């Protein structure tokens, strides 16, 4: 969805109703602003510079928050205040309590929306990355049990009965070896080393490339028939008690699975009053940057006359041809107020 | 129509170059390397595969400087074999390989030439392929840079400083400015060789230094951002040899930003699902560290065919990963940080 | 209360330049145009060009900051007045 | 003081690893870095401050900056460096604080 | 003084001069010196004296594995300008610097 917002002052009020006379152009809503302070010449100008800015800078902000939309499950849903963006622009006007018009309009209406814009940046930078890190480990949840035998956790192939207790004069090692080379592993796991327990070849789980079995062997004797399982391409892993804490990390994979469901409905619920904040934040800023450049383009006797449009479609061309005759006799880009606005988020 | 030919002159070097294809450290053969704790027990499980016995003359205290030094020594008395051992449709393609060296060995000869040193640097610093040995001239030379390229005329490098004439080389253009613009003219002369040489080394072949100059048109102009050089200097660094060359170099010599850059690869469906890089994770792999997984892809799919001379560039290249990934290896156990020791490039 | 700065233009684009310098200060400029006669010449800037008198007012005194880029965009030469 | 000879003992140890990241990227380095020094970058200016009326000299580092290795590398590697230069700048800002 | 320099080693010393602390004066010397596996004990003592007597020379950066073989020379300093300190290396961390011993 795209917007234009042109005013088109100087009765003057009724000629913006005959822009709605050519239907097949835009239907030409009003959408009044009051009354702001005026009283500035060199200020007014230098306004200008600062304007063009915060009117960019409040436009990426408000469209990096609905980039984050498909994180939390293309939705359009974010409305503002209980309305919606097409009906928010044909009831748009001044909040006069979060944009007073009894401070000046240039430095201090804009100083209030700059500092409440920046607070919610960084309360969308800072807030919204931390739970990006519960689920990126939860990234690393189904990497720790994905793959063969040697890549996958051993929270589930656990067994008391398959480790030797008592560890003094004993070690229980996970050796892993594969289909074509089991065979030939039956006949050398005994001979790998010296002090070797020859019947515990016991294979605990089996995959479709590979098994895992367990193989016994004493404490000195671990390091060296490891140096000769790579030789004789056998994989032995390490094992301990850190099963119990890879239980833990079992209920962690539960625990970050509600950290990010705990998370959720906190920050949809921050996503949806900060982003509407800040879309009423830059049409406050798209207002003062009307309100802006028509006492300079226009005459300023009292105040000019306000004046705005709706959006159209694929009659652009021809829209602006229209009204590029009826904006050149006016004076001596467009040759009158003009900001083109995007009202799609992505 | 090059099969019933090729093995006149060229059939004992194409069996000898896939034999040591057979040497390229396999999978297995990382996966054993990863379980070493010292440098001292990676001189034990190196022995197991075709390197064994290259370390076994220099020192009890072995550090990756000599690892890395004795791994490189044994690449260039493999190339050199294969090269003293060519006849002249083969001599002439091995020696289009030897010139990325001598580049990057011209451009090292002329720091020292710009800060008035000599020979020094020549012997202990340069790389042993591209390697001035003969043509003496360049070895006595100690003029300042201008009688001294009149006498790198007198080189194989000679028809690629068409670009660069002796003036611009004497403190009127940078030293990678210098590099760059010989790598320009060196891979369309590399190219248009390569096509000259039909048949299965122009299909084998090609879409490798394709991919070489989409590589450098990328790379250029991502790190082209901060520095002092213009659009219209990095659009002459453009390689005019790619897939990018009508449209993608016209919109890369415009983008001033990685997302402009980005979306310009969008429309090659190879060059983007390798623009995943995505560094502002922590830890994953960078967009280089994807180039490398694309580089080394082409260069296995070479010794798919058979009767094209496509099989010796895609081995040095090959080899040349192997003195990246082991020293990678070697330089996470020295220093103890075996956390990201996996993030090699498992080629073969 | 301020708002007067002189200086000097060719007539080669002093057409040009008072279309662009109105778009840019959003108007709020009086500047009336004086033409010459037999061209003159500088060393370095301007070379043999029958120039023209400029004044912009405006009556701004941050609008100097607006009329300092443009006067040396369009190479016009100012001097105290 | 002993609390910064083991903070610089991990930064180091950071910097030297992010030195042997970028020679797996780009080649070799080492003697183009060493071989294009023309000016400095960081320097020191020697500050005064004082404990009970004695003074103590102390070094307070500054950027005149204009890159030499603006273009290293800049088609093989280039995002290895510039994050290398950023993991030992960042040493240098320590190791002058420790100075 | 104004400088940082730096002995350092092969690998130390091309990571600092990325830092942005190297400055070629060719009238009086390099503020640096790569030491090889080849260079003697009376090589590092020379350019210790210039770097120790040199007005802008300020901070002096030096590992400890080559620290080591001219301990007998620093201990000779005992000013306050400038000041030298001990960096790690590879598989050469810390042990016990000059500057703890004075305690």
């Amino acid at each position: 969805t795209e917007f234009w917002l042109i005013s088109a002052p100087g009765t003057w009020e009724k000629l913006h109703a005959a822009t709605t006379k050519n239907n097949n152009l835009a239907v030409s809503s009003k959408f009044n602003i009051p009354d702001l302070k005026v009283g500035t010449l060199d200020v007014l100008v230098g306004l200008s510079d600062e304007l063009a800015k915060l009117d960019a800078f409040v436009e990426g902000v408000v469209k990096k928050v609905a980039q984050y939309m498909a994180d939390v499950l293309k939705v359009q849903e974010n409305l503002l205040a209980n309305g919606v963006d097409l009906v928010t622009y044909i009831t748009r006007f001044q909040w006069d309590m979060a944009k007073y018009p009894i401070k000046q309009s240039l430095k201090n209406i804009s100083e209030i929306i700059a500092k409440g814009v920046t607070q919610i940046d960084n309360d969308l930078k800072s807030r919204a990355s931390a739970y990006n890190n519960l689920k990126g480990n939860l990234q690393n949840l189904e990497r720790k049990n994905a793959g063969s035998l040697l890549t996958r956790s051993l929270a589930e192939i656990v067994k008391k009965d398959d480790f030797v207790l008592d560890s003094e004069y004993l070690v229980t090692l996970l050796v892993v070896v594969p289909k074509l080379n089991h065979n030939d592993w039956i006949k050398q796991y005994e001979t790998l080393a010296e002090m070797v327990v020859p019947r515990s070849s016991n294979v605990l789980s089996e995959d479709q490339d590979s098994y895992l079995c367990n193989v016994t062997l004493f404490r000195k004797a671990v390091d060296d028939f490891r140096h000769k399982a790579r030789e004789n391409k056998f994989i032995v892993r390490d094992f301990q008690y850190n099963e119990e804490e890879m239980k833990a990390d079992k209920e962690e994979m539960n625990r970050l699975s509600t950290d990010k469901k705990k998370q959720f409905g906190p920050l949809v619920r921050w996503l949806k009053v900060n982003f509407s904040e800040a879309f009423i934040a830059w049409i406050h800023v798209k207002a003062l940057r009307v309100f802006v450049e028509s006492v300079l383009r226009y005459g300023l006797p009292v105040n000019f006359q306000a004046m705005l449009l709706q959006p159209n479609k694929k009659t652009m061309k021809k829209l602006r041809e229209v009204l590029y005759e009826l904006y050149k006799h006016l004076d001596s880009y467009y040759p009158y107020v003009y900001y083109k606005i995007d009202c799609n988020l992505l | 129509f090059p099969e019933l030919y090729f093995n006149v002159d060229n059939g004992y070097l194409e069996g000898l170059v896939r034999g040591l294809k057979a040497g390229v450290l396999s999978q297995a053969d990382y996966l054993n390397l990863v379980q070493c704790e010292t440098l001292e027990d990676l001189k034990l499980h190196l022995q197991s595969t075709d390197y064994g016995n290259f370390l076994a003359n220099e020192a009890s205290p072995l550090t990756v400087s000599v690892i890395d030094d004795r791994l490189k020594e044994k690449m260039v008395v493999e190339f050199r074999h294969m090269r003293n051992h060519a006849y002249e449709p083969l001599a002439s393609f091995l020696d289009f390989i030897t010139y990325s060296y001598m580049i990057d060995n011209v451009i090292l000869l002329i720091t020292g030439t710009l800060h008035q040193r000599s020979i020094a640097e020549l012997v202990p610093k340069c790389h042993p392929l591209g390697s001035f040995e003969q043509m003496e001239a360049v070895n006595i030379a100690q003029t300042p840079a201008e009688l001294y390229n009149a006498i790198l005329v007198d080189t194989p490098l000679a028809a690629f400083f068409q670009d660069c004439i002796s003036e611009q080389d004497l403190d009127e253009m940078n030293i990678e400015i210098i590099r760059n613009t010989l790598y320009k003219a060196y891979l369309e002369s590399f190219y248009k060789f390569c096509t000259l040489l039909g048949g299965t080394t122009a299909d084998a072949m090609c879409p490798i230094l394709e991919f070489e100059a989409d590589r450098r048109a990328f790379i250029i102009t991502i790190n082209s951002f901060g520095t002092e050089l213009s659009k219209e200097d990095r659009a002459k660094l453009f390689p005019h040899c790619g897939r990018l060359y009508p449209e993608g170099l016209a919109q890369l010599a415009r983008a001033d930003d990685y997302e402009q850059v980005k979306n310009v690869a969008d429309y090659y469906p190879e060059y983007k699902l390798l623009f995943e890089g995505a560094g502002s994770n922590p830890g994953d792999k960078t967009l280089e560290d994807r180039f490398f997984e694309h580089e080394v892809k082409l260069n296995k799919l070479a010794f798919l065919n058979q009767f094209h001379f496509g099989v010796f560039y895609a081995f040095v290249k090959l080899k040349e990963q192997e003195c990246r990934n082991i020293v990678w290896i070697a330089e996470c156990i020295a220093q103890r940080h075996r956390a990201k020791i996996d993030n090699y490039i498992p080629i073969f | 209360r301020l708002g007067f700065v002189a200086g000097v233009i060719n007539r080669e684009r002093i057409p040009t330049f008072e279309r662009m310098l109105w778009r840019v200060c959003r108007g709020n400029v009086f500047l009336r145009q004086a033409e010459i006669e037999n061209p003159l010449e500088d060393p370095v800037t301007g070379d043999y060009v029958h120039k023209s008198v400029f004044i912009i007012f405006f009556q701004g005194d941050q609008l100097k900051n607006r009329v300092k880029k443009i006067c040396e965009g369009f190479r016009a030469s100012l001097y105290p007045c | 003081i002993i609390e910064t000879k083991m903070l610089m003992g991990e930064v180091m140890r950071e910097a030297a690893f992010s030195l042997a990241e970028a020679k797996f990227t780009a080649g070799d380095f080492s003697t183009t870095v060493i071989q294009n020094v023309n000016k400095a970058q960081v320097k020191i200016r020697a500050k005064k401050d004082n404990v009970a009326g004695v003074t103590l000299p102390v070094f307070e580092h500054y950027h005149e900056g204009t890159d030499s290795y603006e273009l290293t590398g800049l088609a093989r590697g280039g995002e290895q460096l510039a994050k290398l230069k950023r993991n030992y700048a960042k040493a240098v800002e320590l190791l002058v604080e420790l100075a | 003084g104004k400088l940082i320099a730096v002995i350092g080693d092969e690998d130390t010393v091309t990571g600092f001069l990325l830092g942005g602390i190297g400055e070629l004066n060719k009238n009086r010397h390099p503020n640096f010196l790569v030491v090889e596996k080849d260079t003697t004990i009376n090589e590092i003592e020379d350019t210790f004296r210039q770097f120790l007597n040199r007005d802008d020379i300020g901070i002096i950066l030096i590992n400890q594995y080559i620290a080591e073989m001219v301990r007998h020379a620093l201990d000779a300093h005992q000013r306050s300008i400038p000041a030298v300190l001990e960096i790690p290396s590879k598989e050469h961390p810390y042990d016990a610097a000059k500057d703890s011993i004075l305690r």
